[PDB]
């Protein structure tokens, strides 16, 4: 609470930027409201970062290929471009996938095209198209390629979209183009746009005159789920204890012939809104598929995600849907049994992407738990409209937090658990702060659904009441 | 379903029979995918010479590469000095996928700002961003100088950073005397390590090309030693503390093993230890400079001959037997200061080590990869102890590097099976050994897929992979190693032959069938 | 059959159609082996807990002890004095048996002689045998002191050490002024620790009883340490460093590491280092005398407080972080020397290895085995870790000692399913990881056995262990280990630790089976 | 060489001894002379070690436990006393076998009493029956027990004799007690000499009066070779090639039946005569069967013995040893055609127990090695009487030498290669001498045959021409 303590932090972090940058911090730090739905008179978003101040957001490749084109596990993604990009992220999300990598999957590796200063200086297309028949030649049993732009192509001029037409032509295969380069935009989210946007001009539509796919009125389709540690995974089985088929997921263990049966379904249950909402809203306007948001996030959200579901159909499901409730629940019982005691009472502040700053307060709560501060690195005004109807009054909201104010909040604030990424979780483990990585689990999980709620208790409760934070200080200083 | 008393992790809990069903229900109604069969058949294709033959006709395609672009090697270069904030001007991304990479390396905070720049400055250039960035960083984290260097977008802009930072001091966003070194880091020339040799080269021209007048070689009676790009702590330990036991005095040009293993007492340390800027300025006035790994820093070598006039030996890196002896006699010649009974000492501790080991470690096979200079410390470790190397492979080599390894290579009867690769990735050294099996792979954790690889192929074709280089992101504080002089020798040894004597544990471990050559006492 | 180019030792080249077809025959001519079956179900019987119910009620069979007699452990005091000759008074097989023991652990030369008792001196006793024993010896190797112990032939007739020796002076066998001091050392008492604790007891008997007038407590302003049985040198080592950078002027007592690690440069040194008999007389001037393990040296205490009026302190083995701190804060309350800056970072860089490494270490379950201190400094370092121990053995330990490790046992909750055996050797430790089965053991070389018998069972049934302990036999160089400080908690965090990401590789490296689990980064 | 100068060395070397020490040790080193057969008169053997000139030798329990009974795997051994002794011989012989060790195989397991003072005070029968119930329900499996004394039981006035008649006439079980107390004799000899009585005692016998076990011409027992990292199973294929029928094996991969059968076959090839030789001649004068000495170190001495065992037998079996011969010739050849030019010219010192120091000269020489210096730990008169014709002139013969005497001939003679025990494996490093252990092959092997003979030569070669010898004189002194 004591809102006005909070105002006074704010402005006296704010106190050491300049002129200029303090004025335009200004507005992305806000005491929360419950009662305010429109956030824009409260926080600004989606804005270029101050340059200079270590901020934590990504850039549009990163979004593209990243976060939407490199989980799906049958098509081979090109970082055409030098070669740092493609090494940095490979490997670095844990997209989790069923198959034999190499043949038929290729999520783990790197293929780029490698480029060095004549392909700056002559142009890289020639060097495309041979790239694109040596990848015929030595993977054989891919299903398509992406092509994800780094900032050279995007500033030399290459034309990636006439060589993935001649090559696709020539070949009798799905080339797509992603003008993904990094300097587009100012976070992930133009890439998340962008991905979206090329998913629905080059593989969406495949399959408008094909009918011999057999559908029924339980069709569903997962959107915006990665599968993270297996996220997706623990989400499908409930869904299929309901009686839903689930036909596609987007994108986590996805393959492109999921994508190309996305329109055939009766429902987009989407899981990330940021990422998705583009492709979501595509599909209702051109195939009238209704689509609607869920939560998978601790049992109070995974029982009202699921009775919303089973509500757009008929009574065999809504039963159904009733079942696996009452089988769940002495589990999770269990859990909170075993668990609650040790986290009751305790403060959390988290800063995460775009989805999971307001998804997982839920959890958290099902565990006692309090969240005092949130914030996003790319979220948009809308994002923040879902969020302070989710927060606690007079807590701390941000939008791209720089590591400064990150730093200085935290050490007012003095949380008993922070949940960030990797580039803070060194930071605030040496001020002797207990951390969870929220991105990557801290290579954990899953944490999605019942099963998922478990290891979020068991993590959490390690992590908290670990011993090693009571030893920082020397006990002869 | 999970069980409160023993839950289970992704791994096993998707083993479980439901998930099973759950997943053979998704790729038998909706993956479309190909038959087991033919996948069985084109995996053991690519096991095949044939598709060797393919892999390496190769001449556009890149798979897994084993290097990294110049910024990083910029930004290791640059955090190895006193309260120094690195700078890349161009894309935020980049520096988000540096720190990254560094805080999973590394696991430590690793510190480093960029000016953000869109297509605005695709547009119009980013000097204002540079202004702009420049002031924000002086006013929020307070560092001593600002070390700059530049991503692919800004190298094929065209931005002059001269230019830009002269126009910032001169319209008063940051002071005339705050030190503002700069490099151009083009990712699309060579690697990691040539960002470090050109962030290092900008450093020192920034700090003495001006001031050469006063400069007497020889007056405060130091030896220079440059490092590179080096992610081994133990290897900056092991440097200091051999000139500290010889009683030589010595000025170690960006040290960054400080700020990288900060304790955690309660407090952040965003700086920490580093080259001050006085050592930097006084640098000239040494009687020599040592660079510990001449094969990517020739620019800093250039410049150290040309303007401080000092006669940079011509050493090796100190890896190994002979060459840390090399290293160690030209550091007494330098300075005139005798080799104590110390290290002459460790030297025969090594060499007893040596005699108790080399019945397993002889003829032995090994495929590696890395950095060149490493590579060939390795290499010439290893034909030190009678083992064969025989596929070598450094996709950030030259052809000049190639040739003096093969000169070393030809020196000993253990390299004659022995090829040197530059230019090619891991899928060519997957292939490789596939096609040549070695007994073991040394390198990254870029490895470790190659030998699932193996393993697919049979128990019998499986290569174990023997984590030495950068960078190793699953194994936890192997950072803290020693790779240089006689302690890494040692540590190096030692690794080694428990590597294959836990291969040769586990071979023989099954009762009744192998468990006759268990032995207790090896 | 051999192939010239590629020759098989015994694995695999029994392996062959051949030997599997002659040792087929062999079994099923002229064996009269059980039929496989019976083998089967009678492993498996042995794996359940009603034979582990019949196991833990032995009362006269002991299967694979975890100890070794007296006289060992009092060649290994006597071998870390300066110039000393280890004398065995008995039968030469026993120092055979130690001489390959300490050879195989130390991969080093281990000198010591028997005065080789035969029938004839079962019945007139070893009188005669020791004067010519002690005459050649000093005459042949040139032993600057001759420190006696005894076997357990000597033990049962009764020879009288005392007299045989004043006897020898007597009749001009060896001079009057060579120091001899002895100790009886009966191998059916206690342990090696033991016999370490008796022999350094005699020796310090011999150099101090007889001229305490002249002692003052604190005169020469030292601290008196004694390490008791230790088997790793960096333990040593890191014992005087730590006191080395506090300033702390400190004794050494029986210092083996010079001896056990000399270089190999061409010569042969059969003495190295060592305390001398200037330290040992000076002895009780010191502040005070610290025990750093003082379970098993007993003895040393009662002599050390009861003469030399030291107020010996009641330390725990400087093992883990709280342990390391207390006998930091203890040298410097005795000493007066504040505690410097480096050993904070030291600490502080330990807790921040800590904090990276507590998700992977929490939770994990572990047996372990070895002796008394070492075992209880492992258990409570491993309780600062949050893991969890659940079969603690240690064959050689007591009811106090088991009463002490119980109450730090309760006083944290990680503590709650350990049970602590006193008594016990490795069958029934075998027993208790079959069917109460940890994650990992802790022990030394004879664990690799019941390792073996886990995989017999199954893969999943598997307990790896991990080597950390006396002796080390089937790995290389792994005697210059440091176990404690904070160095040695390090080391024994970095390896726990490692040794779980292996597990978890090996376990996820199934393609399309379990692979999904195998993260590039951990 | 230059006898002269060897003799002046002996004297050099002896000079440092006292008097009764120098008189003794100085009938213990001999230089040798091919035309001499009888040994007594040059050198003496087989008498009580100087005290404390830190010898070799080992004791009568590492000669009988150690050696002879250990290798049996379907037997369990008590080492009846104090701890020690069975935890330094435990799995130290590198004594291979084939078996299921805890259930049919015991011989890496180390069985003891554990005595206490309690033990030492009141004797322990009573200890030892019960140990035997306890082994009887613990391991049901086992097909003997084997009771090995150490040095107390001797000492106090314990019967283990008559403990074990009662408990085997009670569990129906063979129980062999054996006297082997360290304090008997002067070395692992005298373990041999009891370990055979015993055997001859209670074992052989036991299949007198049976005749079920069908019996061919061609029927052998291999006697003396303890499968040293499988030595005799590389023995026993040959012999099988040859045609003959290997029976038993005493006692590598030995089994109890084996040796209850071994008084059926027809011949008896002992290999090592030192410590099988006393039941060599027991089963000669009350069986019957006659027993030849042979040598399988070497392809010359592996053809020669093959050639001497064939004559023994009818034609068609001379014929399968010329077979023999004839297809394992080539690989021998390129072996040697390998090997000895890295090896030739180069001199050898070798020191070990009874057989050795003259078994593998033969193979030494077919690389063209020379031995100039040979020494027994434990040997008698006869063993030097087949060396001196074994060894070449004017070479040194040692007898039980000394740690001072060994590195002092060492340092004078000057050899390239060492061949020793693990006890002066070190100390011969240091100085710069390679070194191979010649007991249990440096954990490698098998030597014996045509495949051992491989190994031995890459041993060989890996170890002389080994790179570390170049490096131990720092390049500043
Ligand atoms: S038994 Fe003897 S000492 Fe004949 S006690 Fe010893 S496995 Fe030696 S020279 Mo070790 S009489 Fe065997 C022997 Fe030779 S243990 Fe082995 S190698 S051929
Ligand atoms: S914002 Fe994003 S990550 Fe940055 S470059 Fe641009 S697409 Fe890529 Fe790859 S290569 Fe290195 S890291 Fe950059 S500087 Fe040239
Ligand atoms: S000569 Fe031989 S090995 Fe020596 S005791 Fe005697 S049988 Fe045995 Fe075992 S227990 Fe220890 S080592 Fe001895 S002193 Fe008492
Ligand atoms: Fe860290
Ligand atoms: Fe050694």
């Amino acid at each position: 609470m004591s809102r006005e303590e909070v105002e006074s932090l704010i402005q006296e972090v704010l106190e050491v930027y300049p002129e200029k940058a303090r004025k335009d911090r200004n507005k992305h730090l806000a005491v929360n409201d419950p009662a305010v739905t429109q956030s824009k008179k409260c926080i600004i978003s989606n804005k270029k970062s101050q340059p200079g101040l270590m901020t934590i957001r990504g850039c549009a490749y990163a979004g593209s290929k990243g976060v939407v084109w490199g989980p799906i596990k049958d098509m081979i993604h090109i970082s055409h471009g030098p070669v740092g990009c493609g090494q940095y992220s490979r490997a670095g999300r844990r997209n989790y996938y069923i198959g034999t990598t190499g043949v038929n999957a290729f999520v783990t590796m790197n293929f780029t095209s490698d480029f060095q200063e004549k392909d700056i200086v002559f142009g890289g297309d020639k060097k495309l198209a041979k790239l694109i028949d040596e990848v015929e030649t030595l993977f054989p049993l891919n299903k398509g390629i992406s092509v994800q732009s780094e900032c050279p192509i995007g500033l030399i001029g290459d034309d990636i979209e006439s060589v993935s037409k001649v090559k696709g032509a020539e070949l009798s295969k799905t080339i797509v183009p992603v003008r993904c380069e990094g300097f587009r935009g100012v976070s992930q989210s133009l890439g998340h746009h962008i991905a979206n946007d090329a998913v629905r001009d080059w593989v969406l539509g495949k399959r408008d005159e094909d009918t011999t796919f057999a559908s029924t009125p339980y069709d569903v389709a997962i959107i915006g789920d990665y599968n993270i540690g297996g996220d997706a995974w623990s989400s499908r089985i409930l869904l299929e204890e309901m009686g839903l088929r689930c036909v596609a997921q987007w994108s986590g263990d996805g393959s492109i012939s999921e994508i190309e049966l996305t329109p055939k379904v009766k429902l987009n249950l989407v899981h990330c809104y940021r990422s998705m909402n583009y492709i979501s809203r595509h599909m209702e306007e051109k195939y009238g598929i209704p689509w609607m948001e869920y939560n998978f996030f601790g049992p109070t959200k995974t029982i009202e995600s699921l009775r919303a579901i089973a509500a757009k159909f008929d009574e065999s499901i809504q039963k159904k849907c009733e079942e696996v409730i009452a089988k769940y629940k002495p589990e999770w019982e269990a859990v909170v049994a075993k668990y609650r005691p040790r986290l009751e009472g305790k403060r959390v502040m988290l800063y995460i992407g775009g989805l999971r700053p307001r998804h997982v307060i839920g959890a958290y709560e099902d565990l006692g738990m309090e969240v005092v501060g949130t914030g996003y690195e790319f979220a948009h005004n809308d994002d923040y409209d879902r969020t302070m109807k989710e927060m606690g009054d007079s807590t701390l909201l941000y939008d791209d937090v720089t590591g400064y104010e990150f730093e200085e909040f935290v050490k007012r604030i003095k949380p008993d658990l922070i949940g960030s990424g990797i580039k803070e979780k060194f930071i605030f483990q040496k001020m002797g702060i207990p951390f969870r990585e929220m991105h990557s689990w801290d290579y954990s999980g899953p944490y999605h659904g019942f099963d998922g709620f478990a290891i979020f208790a068991r993590d959490m409760d390690m992590t908290l009441n670990n011993p090693c934070w009571k030893k920082l200080q020397a006990p002869w200083e | 379903s999970q069980q409160v008393d023993k839950i289970k992790a992704s791994y096993p809990l998707f083993l479980d029979q439901d998930y099973k069903d759950m997943l053979a229900k998704k790729r038998d109604g909706f993956e479309e995918k190909y038959p087991q069969d033919k996948i069985d058949e084109v995996f053991q294709w690519t096991t095949t010479k044939e598709y060797q033959e393919l892999n390496f006709q190769r001449e556009a395609l890149t798979v897994n590469p084993a290097k990294a672009c110049q910024p990083l090697g910029a930004v290791l270069c640059a955090l190895g000095f006193e309260k120094t904030m690195p700078y890349v001007h161009g894309s935020q991304g980049c520096v988000a996928y540096f720190r990254s990479y560094f805080n999973r390396h590394f696991r430590e905070p690793v510190s480093c700002v960029s000016d953000s720049m869109t297509e605005d400055a695709a547009v119009f250039g980013g000097q204002q961003n540079m202004k702009d960035g420049l002031q924000n960083c002086k006013a929020t984290y307070k560092p001593d100088m600002i070390a700059v260097s530049t991503t692919c977008m800004a190298e094929v802009i065209g931005d002059d950073l001269n230019a830009f930072i002269n126009n910032s001091k001169k319209e008063g966003f940051i002071p005339d005397e705050f030190p503002v070194p700069f490099a151009h880091t083009p990712s699309f020339v060579g690697s990691h390590v040539t960002g470090w040799d050109n962030m290092f080269e900008g450093i020192a021209r920034y700090f003495t090309l001006k001031s050469m007048d006063d400069k007497v070689v020889g007056s405060n009676k130091k030896i220079n030693i440059v490092p590179g790009f080096e992610t081994y702590l133990g290897n900056f330990r092991v440097i200091k503390r051999m000139l500290s036991e010889m009683g030589v005095g010595y000025s170690l040009l960006s040290d960054p093993e400080e700020v990288l293993d900060t304790p955690a007492d309660g407090q952040f340390r965003m700086y920490a230890g580093g080259t001050t800027q006085e050592e930097m300025k006084d640098a000239p006035n040494a009687l020599n400079t040592v660079l510990l790994q001449p094969w990517h820093l020739e620019k800093t070598k250039k410049f150290v001959e040309g303007t401080w006039k000092h006669e940079v030996p011509k050493l090796n890196i100190p890896m190994g037997l002979d060459w840390t002896d090399e290293f160690l006699m030209k550091v007494s010649e330098i300075s005139g200061q005798p080799i104590p009974a110390s290290l002459t000492k460790e030297r025969g501790r090594l060499v007893d080590m040596m005699t108790d080991s080399h019945t397993w470690l002889h003829g032995k096979r090994f495929a590696l990869w890395g950095d060149p200079d490493f590579v060939m410390g390795l290499v010439k470790f290893l034909l030190e102890l009678g083992c064969e190397p025989v596929h070598i492979l450094c996709h950030n080599g030259n052809k000049r590097w190639k040739k003096a390894v093969d000169a070393i290579l030809a020196a000993s009867p253990y390299g004659k099976n022995a090829t040197v690769y530059i230019g090619k990735d891991l899928w060519h050294l997957r292939s490789l050994v596939f096609t040549d099996k070695p007994d073991f792979m040394i390198g990254n954790s870029y490895g470790k897929f190659i030998q699932r690889d193996t393993l697919h192929k049979g128990k019998e074709f499986e290569v174990p992979l023997i984590r030495i280089g950068f960078p190793i992101f699953d194994r936890h504080h192997l950072h803290r190693s020693t790779t240089l002089g006689y302690e890494g020798a040692m540590q190096i040894l030692t690794t080694l032959v428990n590597s294959i004597l836990e291969r040769l544990d586990e071979e023989t471990r099954g009762m009744q069938a192998t468990d006759y050559n268990h032995d207790l006492v090896r």
